[PDB]
RNA sequence: ACACAUGCUACAAUGGCCGGUACAAAGGGCUGCGAUGCCGUGAGGUGGAGCGAAUCCUUUCAAAGCCGGUCUCAGUUCGGAUCGGGGUCUGCAACUCGACCCCGUGAAGUCGGAGUCGCUAGUAAUCGCAGAUCAGCAACGCUGCGGUGAAUACGUUCCCG
């Protein structure tokens, strides 16, 4: 196993599919996945500093990477904040690891989600970069299910090289990202 | 365990544990038990995986499942209180349906005690 | 990457009811996975069981037959 | 239980109307037939004397009167 | 959108559910009761031996009561209301216009403050049976019945008559 499978797959399939449907007339010009950006939505602070702690070990055991921690850029004063307190946890996957854990979610978190319906294809910024969100929690099966006190979803953004939403909505097609129209 | 979206109990028995679904209680899980051929007096903790499809694909099959139920109440609901009728007036006041005591009583659906 | 700061990494397959076959790389020690779903939609049929399951003017005229 | 007010002419309309199974709405003209058990909840437009709604009658409203769901003696006083 | 009065449901283990079991008095019946059967989770669709009075339901009579299994003392197999789907008894007509059954839905209630009610032996308590009128019931109410059935009774200083 060189290649994760998704790599490899994309590698002839996804970049000969995409080459067809749309005539980039020169190499190097197809849409590729350049990084995946994962982000634990959290703001509970300034009431309670512990949560964090189980917010970074959840993001643990779903990336293999140590997320960091985005500290307060401005204190706001309605909701209770404070400049660099740590206010949520991201992962900056790329790579084998990137193309693992794309796959792995694929395979066993989107179809594991409570009355799954799918995901809409209009999440997609002017730059063909995806954008969609684990809603409660405990969606991979690397996370005991009684190991988790409380429910902390995430937001997830694919960035790929797609200059149109049309590219990315084509590569998230050859993809294995199960839409709905 | 994981049947249709929901969690079992850790240690009951099955019929007393298939309640958590919303289509399934005490006397349906009896019924589904008897009609897929399995005992109703095992825990919760010694379920099988050929069991757990069979059961949901039975569960599938004759009735629907959990958030089926839930949005079916919902639309019913909602399209009764549109057609504009007794049930949808009473609905959207906050007051029985059918027809029963409103001087002092239905609270159960008015909400808490509140007077003003 | 660094020496230790992440938990093990090792392959794991996962299998299914149906007889799917995935395998992928994970941080389960046992290396085998028992999930009741994988890359087959059962909410495909699913979402068209809530779709199907709609209709007031049906209920009425069968609880009718009046 | 005698022979109704059963309006023979709805009857006989339900009646083909439960053979060929087409759910469209019912023209009726009267108001006072909703007794024999031949009405599998057959929608009809009910004749009030002004228009006709389409309301379709459900199980507590079997036995009621036709034109009876909304009141037909339209009067609020605001 | 509320307040007062009287009753039922309870708030849990002297408990809940399932299977097996014994005695009570009281009758509602003529356009009413209606046992055996067919099929039904169940109201019940078929219906007739029998009745101006023991051949027939209310059984050759119930519940609390006794035996076995289970729940492990918790907003739960306690409690059952609102609500949605599948039906039934009457009469031509049951959301405003009764009751009952099946499935899901599973809220308040953890024995209750200020105040106050009933009870002196078959009494309180607890359990059900039956009836007054209705073709159809709001009937948990009002009357009678009995099953099992307790503790106190220095005394009239003291609240009321
Ligand atoms: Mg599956
Ligand atoms: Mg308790």
């Amino acid at each position: 196993k060189a290649l994760p499978r998704l790599k490899q797959r994309y590698r002839e399939e996804i970049r000969e599919a995409l080459q067809q449907e749309f005539n980039y007339a020169n190499v190097m010009q197809i849409p590729g996945v350049v990084k995946v950006v994962v982000n634990m939505g959290v703001g509970d602070a300034a009431r309670d500093a512990k949560l964090i702690n189980g917010a970074i070990n959840d993001l643990a055991l779903i990336t293999g990477q140590k997320p960091e921690v985005r500290r307060a850029r401005k204190s706001i004063a309605q909701f209770k904040l404070r400049e660099g307190m740590p206010i949520g946890a991201r992962v900056t996957l790329r790579g084998d690891r990137m193309w693992e854990f794309l796959d792995r979610l694929i395979s066993i978190a989107l179809p594991r989600i409570r009355d799954f319906r799918g995901l809409s294809p209009k999440q997609f910024d002017g730059t063909g970069n995806y954008t969609f969100g684990l809603n409660e929690q405990s969606m991979f099966h690397e996370i005991d299910v009684d190991s988790i006190d409380r429910p902390r979803g995430m937001d997830i953004t694919v960035v790929t090289t797609a200059t149109n939403d049309a590219e990315g909505r084509a590569l998230l097609r050859a993809l294995g990202f199960p839409f709905k129209e | 365990a994981r049947l249709v979206g929901v969690d079992l109990p850790r240690d009951k028995r099955m019929e007393i544990a298939l309640t958590y679904i919303y289509g399934i209680g005490r006397t349906r899980s009896n019924e589904i038990l008897a009609a897929t051929g399995i005992d109703k007096n095992m825990r919760t903790k010694d379920l099988t995986d050929d069991q757990v499809t069979v059961l949901r694909d039975y569960i599938e099959g004759n009735l629907k499942v959990e958030g089926d139920l839930r949005r079916e109440v919902q639309a019913d609901i909602r399209r009764k209180i549109e057609i504009g009728c007794y049930q949808g007036l009473r609905h959207r006041r906050g007051l029985p349906v059918r027809g029963q005591r409103t001087k002092t009583n239905a609270r159960t659906r008015k909400g808490p005690k509140r007077t003003i | 990457m660094k020496t230790g700061i992440h938990p093990e990494y090792v392959d794991t397959t996962v299998q299914c009811g149906c007889g799917h076959s995935f395998t992928t790389r994970s941080t389960k020690q046992s290396g085998t996975i028992v999930v009741e779903v994988c890359s087959q939609c059962h909410p495909f049929y699913t979402g068209k069981q809530k779709i199907l399951d709609s209709g007031g003017r049906v209920a009425r005229f069968e609880k009718r037959y009046g | 239980k005698k022979g109704p007010f059963v309006d023979d002419h709805l009857l006989k309309k339900v009646d083909v109307q439960n053979e060929k199974n087409t759910k469209q709405v019912i023209k009726t003209w009267s108001r006072r037939s909703t007794i024999i058990p031949d009405f599998i909840g057959h929608t009809f437009a009910v004749h009030d004397g002004r228009k006709h709604v389409p309301v379709f009658v459900t199980e507590a409203m079997v036995g009621h009167k036709l034109g009876e769901f909304a009141p037909t003696r339209t009067f609020k006083g605001h």
